[PDB]
């Protein structure tokens, strides 16, 4: 069912969510 | 603290569990390789924790505290319950999850790698370096 993707940006970057399936 | 440094670049949150990526880089021979990443749970992290309060050799030793479970329960249930508006509330709630679970889970290993001694332990390596699910392991 349902996942949800974290990304850390870090220094330069912004952190992102993704929905997945 | 230069020659062990360790962070949480992503994290995945799927039913119940929540993954997340722990990647080092050090300088130490007492490692295979000089940078490396493995999957943990959040159960794999109170397993450190517990296993390091319950080695007697370091009784009395500062201890970081384990992390504690995240909780996605709420984002979940809007999640599945649920426009524009209220999908943008939904993902800023999941990313303030994020953020702070992220950020406890990696400052106890922080500190850890910090730690003259206990930056040494066994158990903490192959936490960290392990290439398999620590779950069956354990």
């Amino acid at each position: 069912g349902p996942a949800v993707q974290f990304f850390k940006g870090k220094n330069g970057s912004a952190d992102q969510v993704i929905l997945v399936t | 603290d230069p020659s062990l440094q360790i962070d949480i670049p992503d994290a995945l949150s799927e039913r119940d569990k929540v993954k997340f990526t722990v990647h080092t880089k050090t300088t130490l021979s007492t490692f295979q390789s000089p940078e490396f990443s493995v999957t943990r749970q959040h159960e794999d992290f109170v397993w450190l924790h517990d296993t390091l309060t319950e080695t007697t050799d370091y009784a009395g030793l500062i201890i970081p505290p384990a992390p504690t479970k995240p909780d996605f329960d709420g984002p979940r249930e809007k999640m599945q319950k649920l426009f524009a508006k209220m999908k943008q509330e939904l993902e800023a709630e999941y990313l303030a999850v994020f953020k702070k679970t992220v950020s406890t889970h990696e400052v106890f290993l922080q500190r850890l790698s910090s730690h003259p001694v206990l930056s040494k332990d066994r158990n903490f390596h192959v936490f960290l370096e392990y290439d398999q699910d620590l779950s069956v392991r354990r």
